[PDB]
RNA sequence: UCGAGAGGA
């Protein structure tokens, strides 16, 4: 849960993300570099 | 005797640490395992659940009443389900015993394993007894119940090898070593520099002695000397732990034996 | 799309698959459970209805049992339902869903499936826990990983299927896989590892293990080994335990430039019917590689015991680890103070050197490298620096590295060794890149807040000083990630592409197959190929061999060539033939030896035409070099004596076997000059390494020998011949889906033909 | 340096599941993606009134464990009084060749 | 055209299959079993053996693009697979 | 039906012999016994898959001497060891006890 | 949830001492490992399975049920 | 009981443990004769050779004879086992060295010698390796 | 299904509708082949159990977890597997709650530094000894505690399979879904590798005897499939053609027949016949 | 760069070569500049070249690209693979595509054409055209349900 | 019955 509610979606990695999303915390597939979390 | 020589360094209720030599590696090997898996010994298998009142789950439970230590000093006295010809149970292969709860002050009530109470009859066979360690004789914590937390249920067990399941480990750990000085060089110690300061030396060392550089590698050595340290979960005394795991694995060479006969 | 090219179906099973160390190519774990699901509808028989009535007594409650009689009318009896089973007797004719049985041929797949080494059949070995079993080394080939990989599974019922899955997709029978002339699997990850120590040198055991493994062999002779030590005590080689699995009879002989008959690091790999004695089992010799043990293996005996040969070596491999035991650790990564501080060095030695580039560019100093901006050229610079300093760190961290060094040994082997790997674990991790740059800047004239605008200091776009072990500064750790996400984008996309490239070529090609008149056409009849490949010949009887008459001197080739029994410049040695002075004199046969002098002469400038890249190595059928020793082998000849051998023999016989080598069967010249075309190449080298100087001098073998090689030579031509009827196409795609999976945008800039070129570009010399 | 600001602490710029990454400065990358996205799939406990709770599809650790190395972030995440695992004995060798 | 055919006399893999196939299914049958029985119980191995030892009264309808067609016994074909 | 006994094939005076119900317990135990027999030329064993207390032993002897007489004089060695080693470890107990009735 | 019975490695029996061990953590104001050794649990495979357990069960039994 | 075709005494030229830590690659050069160099790969943990010692190097051409590989225990009677560093295997290859010498190959279970000798004309498959000193 | 009754719900809707939840339970014990993750990314399955004595024991005594191959550790770059595991085992002894968060200045020295202090090597091996002789193992393990976790797929859950299950109605085809007795999707792929291998029979099997088998009859003067059949009579017409002659038996697949079906609702004539009008 | 070149001597030697790389392609001027090796000059664009110079020569051209791309990772398949699929595409007296407007836009049996990635459009040509399958395709044989004439259905027992 | 979404290989 406690990503999830945190999770973030992109409608179909820049520096700015720094100190914003986990430069990790990515999914697979196509959201993959899609989808983010805070 | 001539056999293997056998020297007690320390012994204790708890455990005992010995020496053995006069024997080859394959025995001490087989010893050691007979001793963690083949020995019978009494374990809780059936549970009936009266009422559960409680939190926790039946089989959680139950899973953890399997792990409660036993009285096991007359084992053979007691029998197998498979062998024995009552149904479902009887005393002369099983014992029974039952924990009834019930909450009663707002306060945790702690189940432990004291509160078990045998009710087959032992025939006086030393037998069934819960074992306990504590200093207060508490027992094993088997659950907590609330203010009015209601738990019965009745528990029957039976005799049957840890190799069948764990449950039935009477076993607890075994410290087992030889050639601390690696003198029969079975073993190329990994090091960055050296081995002998990166490596630590085992306690076992100071009984024997170092070795010596000059020395050609005496390829004709075996592993003679052994150092065992063999403890017990509780449930018999460390000495007859070896005693019965020594006589179980001649049962089996002599089984193996008159199977031989047979054909 | 959903309903005729693809459709669900029955009789099928899928679950994870799990391994066993203990199991064999062509035989597979089944999970009791399934087989209780799973039988086959057997037609009673009088040589079957015995144990078949047996199985309907057992029912379908029983692992070994049937669940449905079925009578020549049509009824099938249920035994769930039905105490029948112990009532019915069964009449030939009758079908009986069998309980499926070990030793039942039975077909699996890995999904995705790539291509065909997705697709082979087993042999049923039932198991009671809940997972399928696979011998270690299928997976490659399978593209498989026990992450938790599931796979499909597919039961025959009509028994034509079965010996149809038997003699088309048993394992063994695509060992090697034709898509690149080579093993399409080999020994991995463990076993591949512990052999190298097994093998080594170093290496000693003791009676009590001999006596084991000798046993855990199945297939052992049942002949005990001499010690190799005898005095101060028996013992053997892991050398000789390898052998012993080793079937005999085989010839392998690879040479490298350690090679020296003596080989201190026994480098290269060496052995005599089975007995090893040069070169440490690597990766080349026991891996996929077409130049090792397998693949030689294939050829002398065959499939059927290649099988039995990675058993005999997987078992084995196992077992002695077993009681050796192999691990790893942090230790194998750390290096000393000296090997860092020299690296420490290397990256500051870079740093600096960037520096100094840098106030050079500040300068307007530095110059535009021809045809490219002198800023990208700073960078060409700047990036190609830190390139060396990473990767001489890991240079001087691998020397400096202990043999005790158990990844060090991990990579020597080669099992999914990486040098770049120990470097980034032990040394700097080296620069980041995206799109093959440098960190960009996102934020103005800078790529994050730490750094002042307008600054390009090695570490300020994207390196990395510090070692994994030493951990990432959030500087770096975000640059690192940056990389990642590249990497992992590229995973995906390449998942979902690649299969619409794949797809699309697969329908290209489909209606192509060949012919039985050994030609190519389409569904249409129209002719792709005259002759199949342009030389008629199944790519999987192929491998790369020299051509020795291309190479070397002009001197040079007369002389290994070129013989006279004449004059004394290329004087035969009477020796080397029972006959002597009877040859020397003979205008005749020097005759003889003219036309094959001359026609060889030909034969080189025509090769030198054919490759002008003037590479001396192309796949052929055949490998006559191979077959040679075996004759050597074959009668043990003597080298030391003279041999019965004539010119005349000589010449006649490969004149013989070229006429032999009928691939055709059209007598029309027409035909017939195709039929010389497509050896054209293969007779050549037949006639170099079969030229009588090299008969004589270098391979002195018998008469008898000799025409028995001839006779070897023409089977294994003609069983080289590619099949008729082959989906080639269907091959053919597949072959080029497989590498797809791992530029590649241009492939389809290539599939697609795109008038629009993206990168236009010309060769001028 | 003008610095006009400090990041309070750099773990900081780290995410939800890559919180429970241990040493995540000392792995490759995607190796750290990924244990963040098993740790959408690793069971322990949900909720403590997952006996209230009528729900389908619980998966309840018979004896959940607080990492041995634990991160600063995780005494807000609560992770040790709720985590998910065990810590069990590993050993890093070939034994048996299954 | 018998004569002058202009074919292989060797057997193809695919053909020696369809040919055990073939046999295995008559003798699943009950086919005249043209060999004695060594316990070889199962017929797959009964139709390699009669193939082994060439006693299959087979001919195969070989085809041609052109829809010609060559008529080879397996007693003509040559067995090496 | 626990012992399955056949004589090997690839060697005279050899026999294989399958134990059921058994593990490397005893199969370690009896298989370095027999190699401290003069008269054996070979013994070894093994185990078929994990999943079975299945136990194939293969063992070769001189002429004239019953393989199976070979085991058999092994157990009877064992079983004395093993008496040994239990009247040994019997006193050496009685006396660590006599120590250890202060101090358990 | 409620401490284990035995040590997963040893099997060395444990679900008596949680008592005793929270009474030298508080009462005696030990660090952990004093009480441990305290404790008997030499072998870290044993001291493991104390220094992580997490009581989950007291805070289930604040729900009135 | 042997019919051995080579024999003299080496003294050691070299030791070379070539990373290894039981075996060393040696090199010696025959007493007496010149002509005669031996190479070999020994197992010096078990023979504790050292640099210029003189060996007795001998090949069994026959089987010393006691009096499938027949079991350990041939002490029992007596045979050419005087020696101290006893090998066996195969003869690897025999190269001629000038027509003058012959640098035959040698490997037991991998591990390789090499001699050369035209006037040591032994010749067969497989013999042991007699080394006293 | 296999549990236990665990709890009731009966209740209703804000308009009185009754509903009942029913809470059943059951114990998922770790069966061969089902996932565990690391905290590093490192996965896999399980392999295979043993009972302790099998396994390697230490000196000690101590009976290793869980077993992984070395051979997965240095090519995935995961030095902090074993980091972990080195201040985790430092923790247990020094019984200390480790501290993993990034960017501190913890490093392996004063870690290994302070293990060599309680006695243990200083980079984390042990003398092993073999589970079934007992003899010293020649490497040296790695070896020590992790914190590993269990993932949701189950094994037991994964597996299915079936045969003459129930058929999906509107093609006749298997019926799918794991709970619903699904088929397994053959997809185009498959029969592209097996035409590499050639086995169109077993081709022909699959597509046909798997599934979409059927009998049909056709009219010789149209290749249409408007055929009467009365097999109750075995009298046969085509109406239109008005052939009783010119009828013949096809298998041909079940889906495909509606798609001809389809087809002739699309006013196309895609006549078959069994006669090649071609002569050469 | 440096060259295989035989030697004299016989034995092929590096030999330097000075070779000019440029964006862009146009044949046509480049083939008159004097100074250089017309015959030697390739180029990236096959398209143009087989423009420039033919079919057939093309043919081998997109081989070369073809091979230079398989290659470019380092990985190898057999010669005749790649011959095979290139030779199709230039069956058809030009450089076929393997795309909707290629391949499928081609005269065989329908049936097959249409599963590739048009089928409803094609179906209205067939009937439009009165077209007429030889049942010899795969496909329409696994439509048909039939034993494909192919491997070991290629004949008959 | 369809639709969406999560997740695996
Ligand atoms: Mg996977
Ligand atoms: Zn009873
Ligand atoms: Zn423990
Ligand atoms: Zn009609």
């Amino acid at each position: 849960t406690l990503s999830h509610l945190r999770r973030t979606n992109t409608p179909i990695l820049h520096n700015t993300h720094w100190g914003l999303v986990c430069p990790a915390e990515t999914p697979e597939g196509q959201a993959c570099g899609l989808v983010k979390n805070l | 005797e001539e056999g293997p020589q056998v020297k007690i360094r320390e012994a204790s209720k708890d455990n005992v640490d010995f020496i053995l030599s006069n024997v080859d590696l394959a025995m001490a090997n087989s010893l050691r395992r007979v001793m963690i898996a083949e020995i019978p010994t009494l374990a809780i298998d059936s549970v009936e659940v009266e009422t559960n009142t409680t939190v926790l789950a039946d089989e959680f439970i139950a899973h953890r009443l399997g792990l409660i230590p036993l009285q096991s000093m007359d084992i053979e006295q007691l029998e197998y389900s498979r062998d024995c010809f009552c149904e479902d149970h009887c005393d002369k292969c099983s014992v029974v015993l039952t924990l009834q709860a019930f909450g009663e002050s707002e306060s945790t009530t702690n189940v432990y394993s004291k509160d078990l109470v045998i009710v087959s009859n032992l025939m006086g066979r030393n037998i069934g007894h819960p074992i306990i360690q504590d200093k207060e004789g508490n027992g094993v914590l088997i659950c907590k119940l609330r203010k009015g937390q209601e738990l019965k249920l009745t528990c029957v067990a039976k005799k049957g090898i840890a190799k069948e399941h764990a449950k039935w480990g009477p076993a607890a750990a075994i410290e087992f070593e030889y050639d601390p000085w690696n003198k029969l060089k079975h073993t190329d110690y990994w090091y960055e520099q050296d081995s002998a300061k990166e490596w630590p030396q085992s306690k076992n060392c100071e009984y024997e002695d170092p070795p010596n550089e000059g020395d050609p590698f005496d390829y004709k050595a075996q592993a003679d000397t052994f150092y065992m340290n063999v403890e017990s979960v509780g449930s018999i005394p460390v000495d007859q732990v070896v005693v019965r795991g020594i006589d179980t694995l001649q049962k089996k060479v002599a089984s193996i034996l008159l199977a031989l006969t047979q054909m | 799309r959903g309903n005729l090219m693809g459709k669900r179906v029955d009789f099928s099973a899928r679950t994870v698959i799990s391994g066993d160390p203990n199991l064999e190519l062509d035989q597979v774990g089944v999970p009791k459970s399934i087989a209780k699901t799973l039988t086959y509808p057997e037609v009673v028989t009088p040589y079957n209805i015995d144990r078949l009535t047996q199985l309907v007594r057992n029912g379908p409650n029983e692992h070994p049992g049937a669940k449905y009689v079925i009578r020549d009318s049509g009824d099938r009896i249920d035994l769930r339902y039905s105490k029948r089973a112990g009532d019915i007797q069964l009449q030939y004719g009758w079908k009986v869903e069998r309980h499926i049985m070990d030793n039942d041929p039975v077909l699996f797949n890995r999904q995705p499936s790539l291509h065909k080494m997705s697709m082979m059949a087993h042999r049923v070995k039932v198991i009671p826990y809940s997972t399928f079993r696979l011998n270690l080394s299928v997976t490659s080939p399978y593209n498989a990983d026990f992450d938790g990989d599931e796979m499909n599974l597919h039961v025959p019922q009509s028994e034509e299927t079965r010996a149809e899955l038997s003699q088309l997709c048993a394992v063994p029978l695509q060992i090697v896989s034709p898509q690149s002339n080579k093993p399409c699997m080999g020994i991995v990850q463990d076993t591949l590892c512990g052999i190298r120590k097994l093998t080594l040198r170093d290496t000693f055991i003791e009676l009590d293990q001999v006596l084991n493994m000798l046993y855990w062999v199945p297939d052992w002779d049942g002949v005990i080994p001499t010690p190799a030590i005898i005095k101060p005590k028996p013992l053997w080689s892991g050398k000789q335990i390898l052998s012993v699995a080793i079937p005999n009879g085989i010839h392998l002989q690879r040479f490298d430039e350690g090679t020296t008959l003596l080989s201190p690091k026994d480098n290269g790999m060496l052995i005599i019917d089975g007995q090893i004695i040069f070169g440490v089992v690597e990766k080349k010799t026991v891996g996929s590689s077409n130049g090792g043990l397998i693949h030689v293996v294939t050829r002398e005996k065959g499939p059927q015991v290649c099988a039995k040969l990675f058993g005999n070596i997987q078992k084995v491999v196992n077992f002695w680890l077993l009681h050796n035991g192999f691990s790893t650790g942090i230790g194998d990564t750390i290096a000393d103070g000296p090997t860092m501080r020299e690296i420490t060095e290397t990256i500051a030695e870079a740093k600096k050197k960037v520096l100094d580039v840098t106030k050079e560019a500040q300068a307007n100093l530095l110059t535009a490298k021809h045809g490219m901006t002198l800023r990208e050229s700073f960078e060409d610079n700047v990036v190609r620096f830190l390139n060396e300093a990473r990767d001489k760190a890991g240079r001087l961290a691998e020397v400096n590295l202990k043999d005790l060094n158990n990844v060090k040994q991990m990579v020597m082997a080669g099992s999914k060794g990486s040098f770049i790997n120990i470097a980034q674990m032990s040394a700097c991790v080296g620069q980041q890149s995206v799109e093959g740059k440098r960190i960009a800047f996102g934020f103005v004239d800078r790529t994050l807040p730490h750094f002042s605008k307008d600054d390009y200091s090695p570490e300020s776009k994207g390196f990395v000083e510090n070692s994994y072990l030493r951990g990432l500064t959030p500087q770096e750790f975000f640059f690192h990630a940056m990389g990642g996400r590249e990497g992992l984008i590229d995973t995906a996309v390449k998942t979902a592409e690649t299969g619409y490239i794949q797809r699309r070529l697969v329908k290209a090609l489909e209606d192509i197959m060949v012919h039985y008149d050994n030609t190519t056409r389409n569904s249409l009849g129209n002719v792709i190929q005259f002759i199949y490949g342009e030389d008629g010949m199944d790519a999987a009887h192929i491998e790369k061999q020299s051509l020795d008459t291309i190479g070397g001197s002009d001197a040079a080739f007369e002389k290994r060539y070129r013989v006279d029994l004449l004059n004394t410049d290329h004087t035969l040695d009477p020796s080397l033939l029972e006959s002597g002075s009877e040859i020397l004199g003979d205008l005749k046969l020097q005759v003889l030896l003219d036309e094959e002098y001359k026609q060889l002469v030909k034969d080189r400038k025509f090769l030198r035409e054919v490759f002008v890249d003037g590479e001396a190595n192309w796949p052929l059928p055949v490998n006559i070099r191979r077959i040679i020793q075996n004759a050597q082998q074959t009668f043990h000849i003597d080298h030391t004596k003279p041999s019965d051998l004539t010119i005349k023999d000589i010449v006649l016989g490969v004149k013989d076997l070229q006429e032999n080598l009928l691939v055709l069967r059209g007598k029309n010249e027409i035909i017939q000059n195709a039929q010389r075309d497509a050896v054209t190449l293969f007779c050549c080298l037949l006639r170099s390494r079969l030229a009588t100087r090299r008969v004589l001098q270098e391979y002195r073998l018998t008469k008898q020998a000799f025409d028995w090689v001839l006779s070897n030579i023409e089977a294994q031509f003609l069983r080289s011949v590619v099949h008729p009827g082959e989906m080639v196409g269907v091959l053919a795609a597949q072959s080029i889906g497989e590498p797809a999976t791992q530029g590649v945008p241009r492939l389809k800039e290539i599939l697609n033909v795109a008038k629009n070129m993206k990168t236009p570009s010309l060769t001028v010399y | 340096t003008t610095f006009t600001h400090c990041e309070i602490h750099p773990s900081m710029i780290l995410g939800v599941a890559a919180s429970i990454i241990p040493f995540p400065d000392h792995n490759q990358s995607p190796r750290n993606t990924y244990q963040s996205a098993m740790g959408k799939q690793a069971m322990g406990v949900f909720l403590t009134n997952y006996n209230v709770r009528m729900d389908t599809m619980a998966n309840i650790l018979y004896y959940p464990q607080k990492p041995l190395g634990t991160t600063r972030a995780m005494e807000y995440l609560k992770f040790r009084e709720l985590p998910a695992g065990q810590n069990a004995i590993v050993a890093i060798a070939c034994y048996s060749g299954y | 055209p018998k004569d002058q055919r202009a074919t292989t006399p060797y057997m193809t893999k695919y053909e020696r299959a369809r040919i055990l196939g073939t046999r295995a299914l008559q003798i699943s049958m009950n086919a005249p079993v043209f060999v004695d029985l060594e316990g070889e119980t199962d017929p797959l191995r009964i139709a390699m053996k009669e193939l082994a030892e060439k006693k299959i009264p087979l001919v195969i309808r070989r085809y041609l693009p052109d829809g010609s067609f060559e008529d080879w016994s397996v007693e003509e074909l040559i067995v090496d697979l | 039906s626990k012992l399955k006994i056949d004589p090997d094939t690839k060697a005279p005076n050899a026999v294989v012999i399958t134990f059921e119900k058994e593990d490397h317990t005893l199969g370690n135990l009896i298989r370095a016994e027999l190699l401290n027999d003069r008269k054996v030329l070979f013994a070894a064993y093994k185990v078929e898959h994990p999943f079975f207390a299945r136990f194939k032993l293969r063992i070769q002897t001189t002429e004239g001497y019953d393989p199976k007489d070979a085991l058999k004089n092994a157990c009877n060695s064992i079983i004395n060891k093993l008496g040994a080693l239990k009247t040994n470890f019997e006193t050496e107990w009685n006396l660590q006890t006599l120590a250890a009735d202060d101090a358990f | 949830m409620i401490v284990p019975v035995r040590c997963f490695s040893c099997g060395k029996v444990v679900g008596d001492k949680w008592e005793s061990y929270l009474n030298l953590l508080q009462e005696d104001e030990l660090d952990e490992g004093t009480a441990l050794s305290r404790l008997g649990l030499k072998r870290y495979c044993c001291r493991r399975m104390i220094l992580t357990h997490v009581d989950l069960i007291e805070k289930f039994l604040r729900y009135n049920p | 009981m042997s019919n051995t075709l080579f024999d003299d005494i080496f003294q050691v030229s070299e030791v070379d443990p070539g990373r290894y830590n039981k075996v060393c690659r040696i090199e010696a050069a025959s007493t007496t004769q010149d002509q005669c160099k031996l190479t070999l790969d020994i197992n010096v943990e078990l023979f504790p050779v050292a640099a210029q010692d003189s060996l007795t190097v001998t090949i069994a051409s026959s089987l010393n004879l006691e009096d499938s590989w027949r079991p350990p225990q041939a002490g029992d009677r007596s045979l050419a086992d005087d020696y101290d560093y006893v090998m066996y295997g195969t003869a690897y290859k025999f190269e001629e060295v000038s027509k003058d010498l012959i640098a035959v190959y040698y490997s037991f279970g991998g591990l390789l010698m090499r001699l050369e000798g035209n006037l040591n004309n032994l010749k067969q498959e497989n013999a042991y390796l007699l080394i006293r000193r | 299904e296999n549990g236990i009754v665990d709890q009731v719900l009966v209740t209703t809707n804000q308009d009185g509708l009754k509903f009942v939840k029913v809470r059943v339970r059951t114990t998922k014990i770790p069966q061969i082949g089902d996932k565990f993750a690391s905290r590093h990314g490192q996965k896999g399955t399980i392999g295979i159990t043993y009972r302790r004595e099998d396994m390697p024991f230490t000196a000690e005594g101590i009976v290793p977890d869980l077993i992984i191959n070395p051979h997965a550790i240095p090519s995935r770059m995961t030095v902090a597997h074993l980091i972990e595991c080195l201040l985790s085992k430092v923790a247990a002894l020094s019984g200390n709650e480790g501290d993993a968060s990034p960017f501190t200045d913890i490093t392996v020295e004063g870690i290994s530094k302070l293990l060599r202090e309680h006695g243990y090597q200083s980079r984390g091996f042990e003398v092993m000894y073999n589970g079934h002789t007992g003899k010293k193992l020649m490497a040296q393990i790695f070896f020590g505690p992790t914190y590993y976790q269990r993932l949701r797929h189950m094994v037991d859950d994964k597996i299915h399979a079936r045969a003459r299950g129930p058929m999906q109605v509107l093609t006749r085809q298997p019926v799918e879904g794991r709970s619903r007795d699904g088929g397994l999707r053959f997809g185009e792929m498959e029969r592209d590798c097996m035409i590499a291998h050639g086995a169109a029979s077993f081709l022909k099997e699959r597509l046909m005897e798997a599934s979409d088998a059927f009998r049909v009859h056709i009219c010789g003067i149209c290749g249409l499939m408007t055929v009467i059949a009365k097999l109750n009579h075995n009298q046969f017409e085509c109406k239109g053609c008005d052939n009783k002659i010119d009828i013949y038996q096809i298998h041909i697949p079940y889906a495909a027949k509606l798609l001809f079906q389809e087809l002739m609702a699309m006013n196309i004539t895609p006549r078959l016949y069994t006669d090649r009008s071609r002569d050469f | 760069y440096d060259r295989k070149v035989p030697s004299p001597t016989g034995e092929y030697v590096k030999e330097p070569e000075w070779v000019l790389e440029t964006d862009g392609v146009n044949l046509s001027e480049v083939m008159t500049v004097p100074g250089i090796d017309p015959t030697r000059i390739y180029t990236n664009s096959f398209i143009d070249i087989m423009e420039v110079l033919g079919i057939e020569a093309g043919r081998a051209a997109l081989y070369k690209e073809v091979y230079n791309v398989i290659a470019s990772d380092g990985s190898y398949v057999n010669y005749r693979h790649m011959a095979l699929l290139v030779d199709v595409m230039t069956t058809q007296g030009g450089l076929t595509s393997v795309t909707r407007h290629g391949f499928n836009r081609s005269n065989t049996g329908a049936l097959m054409r249409c599963s590739f990635e048009e089928t409803v459009e094609i179906l209205f040509e067939a009937g439009a055209s009165a077209e007429l399958d030889d049942c010899r395709g795969v496909s329409e044989n696994v439509i048909l349900g039939q034993m494909a004439p192919i491997g070991t259905g290629a004949f008959d027992v």
